[PDB]
């Protein structure tokens, strides 16, 4: 006989779809950008399923939850500069020199007197300020400077009682879709996993806005991992060894406060107390060699190619520095002298990378929303993890002349997007569609 | 949350015959995603009340199933040695077709001849 | 995007006895209209409920029909020469009162003598 | 307005032996408000659709009662001294493990007696 | 017997009712005010289903959807103009002259210098522009110019990339409502139809805002109607023949830059290069003749007067004249000559209605949310249909003191609201809630 | 037999839960603050269900309706001034004197003269004012004013055409939710009511933001209560009987209207023409006598100690002095003199009290959204209810050094929060959350 249809109800069928997902934070909330805040808590039973004889493909490069996740990251670092006070009416001739008097913090630091317009609107003062000189150009044949950003967009300050600190943040799909997580040893990009496991919620990811290195990420678990890009511009290293790097800035600051306007409270760099040593970072530079020549040979068994290394060219500091983000302070570090371990590993003692702080920024080369940082008083360092690198292919044997087998020159080892270190933390995790209803033929039929 | 779905797919890659059955930013996703996850849940409830099974699971019927629906052999080959992924690629082609000859097949054949055949 | 509804009014003009059954700004207009048909569909659901009918089309009830509800004749009459839009609204005025009648004998005179007079 | 709900609550303080059965700024509160019921709904729906009981109010059910199931006494004395509220105490601690007992005793201990027992 | 109740559940039961439509738009996305973004896309299918032996009655003059659809372009239009500059810091003592030296544009423009606030603050300096005459007005007896609508509302420009042209745009009712639709091959207004077929979604609508003359229009298709209001301001005619229009702006224009502040970057028309004659629309004469000569007549057998027209009073060009949207300009078009057609006729190669350029629009007479035009580079030209106009019932034998019979003294021709042309597309169209519910007497009893 | 499962549906269970209410407003629709707008029309019937045996427990001083209610006036508040001018630019020096020459309103304004910014952005001129003296401070030693609150925060005036008046709101339930209400003739404001019973919505509230004492506001209908915090601060007085006061400012106010800007029309106080009086508030002195004199004994039964009262301290008008809303005016009364009542029951004739007018409000003390008072043109007056006081509990015997039984010093008579007046109106309420699932032991079985 023809067996009769059934519907079942209870079926277990994927499809491939986009949706939104949303939060799982940890029960930490005591504004800290990211704020904990109208951001769901977590579970405390991490719920996971095990799939066996499911043989699944997915791909990194095409990960949705990755914009997804750079959109949300913009949206709330808008909305959290939404309240805190524009810095436009400072823009102003500045009549600067310098403060007073081999690694001096005052030396990179300029003194400069300005009108600014009381809460009279009509009797201008002259005060007066610190700032780096980084943040500062010049107009004419004397004194005579500008504030940086005056033509370009509009600054605001960030209001003082904000922390930058990156809290973890998992996410998680809502009730009718699914969270496929692959669990294989290593994962070449693009290809079908086998150990697949379905999960509620994502583990968590801080997201840490930085370039030349991936802070506080995930760590592989055999051996350091390529993730490359298509031959397309890129390739995501993942070390195995986290390496440690301590960064400071000694000594205080001194911190006054100018009325612009109604409650319009500038933030000034009034006086440096302590110390006037530069602020640095400073690494262990065995481990960095190790890293190092695990990074060449992960790269050079694929590319098939022996590697080379070249310090990036001139130009912006998005692609020519470090960009931490340490405490409430912004730190734009050299690292063209760290790519050079053979020197470098000699020295038994430690190594040290000079850094410059920057009070504006154009946030993040992406968002670009300026930001005036305000002034943290305080002897202040951080410590991190170093887990991922963000290098740049070399260029072909078209480009460069000399041969370019055994010669990869790699003339940078950048990412300027934001986005290459979030597909660096969710190439696990795939958005599916259950369909429950299903359509079987079977031995019954309904009176 | 949504605390209202069923099937969380955990012996999906067992035989398909021997399963049988299991068992601000974020205020916006919120207010978006239970919405979609409402009308999602309430259009599986249309198909199901169209064809005589509101509050079942498991359901026969009186359509006799065409030996054109899909590649067909022995069927108890189907339900030995497939699992849902692999029987839901034949599933298409033939998805509107047996959705409208199920509510014909009920909804019609069955309460014409309820009301008429039987008086009362 | 409802996908959910049953009745698309095609056959309204013939007659009654015959028809026997069919079958940004605008994502704030999306956000609030779904709710707005998922809830009217709802409220459908509770009056349907109530009366021992979740999952029917067509019932019958133990409820007589009273001649003081509505202007009635030969009720054959009503069949063969009325319209759905002509007999509605012959139905006002007796709303409430047949929705409560209806949720009055079957909820409570037939589960009391489902659970009462057999035991079991 | 919600429309939909049962239960008005009005003979709570009577005995439940008896009882037996009953029968912008405001924009964004009715925009969620309105999420908030239906999703509550729908979950009694999903509770009360696991048991084989969608569309019924008083079912029974084939699980037996154990007496360390709260405090157990004469049965006749908690339909004639107690109410809900009294009664909703001695409820919890027995959630789960009743409302997977009912889950598994009724669309696993039903319907393989249905489909295999009964050939058809 | 009693026959007991029953009830059914696809029961087509019709309520009227008023909700809220929704976007139907072709697949056409590539910002074009209208964006064709956050819009549902189109059906393929239309999906309509006839209704025989079915009486509806349906009133033009309460339609729910005309005020929906206003509401919807105003809401629309205040979107559009949110996130580009504000014009406040432009309103300024103007220094103006003749630029250097019949249809020349540059005697309808005037030269004129003033100082602007820099990126600074403190250094004004002297930049210079051109602007056309009907927007600006005087203050001393010598040069001593203002820009208008310096007192009345906040003047804000528009930013270049988007585009003024009208896409098509479909109504849909949600599901659990219907779209009543008439297809009678004409209709009085309010009435009965018969010939009544239900549809998920309406037909496009292109929103041309205009007035004198309704633009790219749908056409009756047996005759000329004239759907009139019950005698109290207006008629719409709805013309059979589609008459073509063609307007034109020859020549190119310099543009400029200027940077008032921070990323507010003002568009200058810099200098006028190509050709100097004025703007001007062209028509065909004889299919004007023949739509007014039609005019006339299905005006004059439902009024039962012989019909005159006249020239409209001095006053507004919400009134005085016509007002297009060609590209990114806007047009003023005298139109008192092209109402005499006995004289016009006689010229058989074709006839002129000279325009003039605007460039601040208090939007719509309506709106009113001031819009600076940005400059449009280039030669530039668009032609149209002309489908439709809005004529104002003449005054009664009581104003004129002359006889009005066979005299109907047409004294405008005019419509200022916009909602008027929505009322010329939405004439055939119902919302109706359906009420499924159902209860009916019947042979059967449940046991 | 084991009694098996039954699962009943009807089943009232209560959880005590938090969620979010909403509006019922009577249909009086005609912007008046609170709008009468958005906001749900009221059902004729009032539906209420009597509960006996029932035993409920709810607490006043942990009630969520209050806090929601008060952040409900604050955000309706905050929107409602939203579309109005700013008034930024007003912030000048001002250059004042006496205006011209016992009770004289001319003797408490201040003439000032000031330069403001034309709609031209160069041409400024010198217009005049006339401010009350408490909304103006000093700066040098001669004329050289300020006006208050230019270093303190930003001030908005109102749009004229709103009204402050406070209309009738009713909280309700959403479906799902019950409203349980006590019934009993007192309620000490934590243990358990007795006549319990549930109702759909609340009675009317008027949000009449004051201080001092409680207006227009719900009186007890046996004996005058105490509703007292645990020691804490403060305690609620509720009267029995309602106390007649009125409140006069005599005369009219010449306006005038100045262009600071683009639309930017500041409203003047021109000129003060008909009389000179003071504006005062008026109580009948035997009234206000009887309800001391009960108020003295119903805390004296329960705080077992004899009743003083002390006159507050120097400092802010919000403890300092009563705070009206009369109509588009903000009075600021001096009450110390009428809690002297063994004085003042002497006059048979009536009590005066002194007010003075205030322009410049930091909104409720606790908004602080600094709104300027428009100009009401006109003879006002307005009456009013005394329904319920908010005391302040005396400092206890280690404070005062003199004993403090027999002398329970009152030194202040106040609550600065507007949350406490709704705390005053929300004592009887209770949200609760129905649980209808039901699981019992029953005869039967399914088969
Ligand atoms: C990779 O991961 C690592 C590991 O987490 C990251 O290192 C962390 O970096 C954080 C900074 O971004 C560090 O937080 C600061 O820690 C300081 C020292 O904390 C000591 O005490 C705590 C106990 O409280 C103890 O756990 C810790 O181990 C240390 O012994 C703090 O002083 C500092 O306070 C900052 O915040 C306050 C106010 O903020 C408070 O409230 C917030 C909510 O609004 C809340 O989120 C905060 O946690 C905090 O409770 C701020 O006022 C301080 O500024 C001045 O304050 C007063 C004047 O007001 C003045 O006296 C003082 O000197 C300050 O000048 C201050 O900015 C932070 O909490 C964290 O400790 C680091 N973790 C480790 C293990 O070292 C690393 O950053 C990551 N990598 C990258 C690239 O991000
Ligand atoms: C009644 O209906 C009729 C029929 O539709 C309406 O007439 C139409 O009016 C439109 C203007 O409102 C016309 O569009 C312009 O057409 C120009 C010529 O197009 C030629 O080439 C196209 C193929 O691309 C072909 O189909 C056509 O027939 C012509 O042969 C275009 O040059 C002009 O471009 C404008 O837009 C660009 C950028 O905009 C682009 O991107 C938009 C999305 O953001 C998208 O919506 C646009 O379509 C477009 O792709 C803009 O940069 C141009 O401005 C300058 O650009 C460079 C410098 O950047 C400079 O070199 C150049 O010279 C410009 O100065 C430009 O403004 C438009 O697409 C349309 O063609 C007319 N249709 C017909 C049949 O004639 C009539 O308007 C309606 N009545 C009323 C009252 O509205
Ligand atoms: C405790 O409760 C009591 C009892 O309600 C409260 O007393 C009420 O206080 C209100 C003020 O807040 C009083 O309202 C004003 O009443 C005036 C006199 O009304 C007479 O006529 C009405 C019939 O219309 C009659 O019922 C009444 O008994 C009186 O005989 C009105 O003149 C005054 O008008 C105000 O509003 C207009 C415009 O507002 C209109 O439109 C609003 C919607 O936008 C609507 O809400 C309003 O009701 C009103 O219809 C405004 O233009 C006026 O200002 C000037 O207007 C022209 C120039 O434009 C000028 O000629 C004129 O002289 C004004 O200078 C004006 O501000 C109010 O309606 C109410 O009457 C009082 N009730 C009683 C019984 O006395 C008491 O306030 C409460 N306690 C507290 C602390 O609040
Ligand atoms: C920096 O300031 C803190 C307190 O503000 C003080 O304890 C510390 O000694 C200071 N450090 C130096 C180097 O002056
Ligand atoms: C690198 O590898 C290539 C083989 O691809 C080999 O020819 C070349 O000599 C190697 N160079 C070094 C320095 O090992
Ligand atoms: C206008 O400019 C375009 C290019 O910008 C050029 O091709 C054209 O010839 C110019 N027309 C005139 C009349 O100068
Ligand atoms: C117009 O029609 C009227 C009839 O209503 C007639 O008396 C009059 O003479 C006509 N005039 C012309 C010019 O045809
Ligand atoms: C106040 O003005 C009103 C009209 O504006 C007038 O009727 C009234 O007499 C005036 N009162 C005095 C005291 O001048
Ligand atoms: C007030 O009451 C106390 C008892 O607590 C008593 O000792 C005292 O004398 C009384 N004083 C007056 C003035 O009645
Ligand atoms: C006008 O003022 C007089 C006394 O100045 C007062 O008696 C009368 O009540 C006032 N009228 C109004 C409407 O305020």
């Amino acid at each position: 006989e023809n067996w009769w249809v059934t519907v079942y109800y209870g079926v277990p069928v994927w499809r491939e779809a986009k949706t939104t997902l949303f939060c799982a934070s940890d029960a930490k909330s005591y504004h800290n950008i990211w704020a904990t805040q109208a951001c769901v808590p977590t579970d405390p039973t991490p719920q996971e399923v095990l799939l066996p004889n499911v043989t699944e493909e997915f791909n990194m490069w095409e990960n949705y939850m990755v914009d997804q996740m750079q959109e949300d990251i913009i949206s709330l670092w808008e909305q959290s500069l939404k309240p805190c006070v524009k810095l436009t009416p400072l823009c102003v001739t500045l009549t600067c020199n310098n403060p007073t008097n081999t690694d001096d913090r005052l030396g990179d630091m300029r003194n400069c007197s300005f009108n600014v317009t009381t809460e009279l609107r009509d009797k201008k003062r002259k005060v007066y300020s610190l700032f780096y000189v980084e943040d500062i150009t010049a107009i004419g044949n004397n004194s005579t400077y500008r504030l940086i950003n005056c033509n370009t967009t509009a600054i605001t300050q960030a209001c003082p009682k904000t922390s930058f600190e990156p809290i973890p943040i998992h996410y998680c799909a809502p009730a009718g879709f699914a969270l496929l997580k692959c669990n294989d040893i290593d994962y070449k990009g693009n290809e079908t996993c086998k150990n697949v496991s379905t999960v509620h919620c994502t583990h968590g990811i801080k997201p840490v806005a930085t370039t030349q290195l991936i802070l506080n990420g995930s760590t592989a678990d055999n051996q350091t991992v390529a993730r490359i890009d298509p031959s397309e511009n890129l390739a995501i290293i993942q070390l195995k060894d986290p390496v440690k790097i301590t960064c400071r800035r000694p000594g205080n600051n001194t911190r006054g406060q100018i009325q612009i306007g109604p409650a319009m409270t500038f933030y000034n760099i009034e006086n440096v107390v302590g110390d006037t040593r530069k602020a640095y970072c400073e690494i262990n530079g065995t481990q960095w060699a190790k890293a190092l020549n695990e990074t060449k040979e992960v790269l050079r068994n694929i590319l098939r190619k022996n590697i080379s290394f070249m310090v990036p060219s001139g130009g912006d500091p998005e692609v020519t520095n470090h960009h931490f983000n340490c405490g409430g302070e912004f730190f734009y570090c050299n690292t063209s002298e760290i790519i050079n371990i053979t020197k470098i590993n000699k020295t038994e003692n430690m190594t040290i990378i000079p850094c410059r702080i920057r009070q504006i920024v154009n946030s993040w080369m992406r968002v670009g929303k300026g930001i005036f940082a305000p002034p943290i008083r305080g002897n202040i360092t951080c410590t991190s993890n170093i887990t991922g690198m963000l290098l740049e292919i070399h260029k072909n044997r078209e480009d460069q002349g000399e041969d370019q087998d055994q010669n990869n020159t790699y003339v940078c080892l950048t990412g300027g997007n934001m986005k290459d270190i979030w597909r660096s933390e969710l190439y696990k995790y795939k958005i599916v569609e259950i369909q429950p209803l299903g359509v079987a033929p079977t031995k019954c039929r309904r009176y | 949350l949504g605390a209202l779905f069923l099937g969380f797919l955990g012996a999906a890659g067992s035989t398909m015959g021997a399963a049988s059955v299991v068992l601000s930013v974020w205020g916006i996703k919120q207010l978006q995603a239970r919405v979609l996850a409402v009308e999602r849940y309430l259009r599986d409830q249309q198909l199901l009340g169209l064809w005589g099974c509101t509050g079942k699971t498991i359901c026969c019927t009186a359509v006799r199933w065409n030996k054109t629906w899909g590649n067909i052999s022995d069927y108890q080959v189907i339900w030995n040695n497939y699992t849902w992924q692999q029987w839901d690629r034949e599933v298409n082609n033939y998805t509107g077709l047996i959705y409208t000859l199920l509510e014909e097949a009920n909804t019609q054949q069955e309460k014409n001849e309820k009301e008429l055949l039987e008086l009362d």
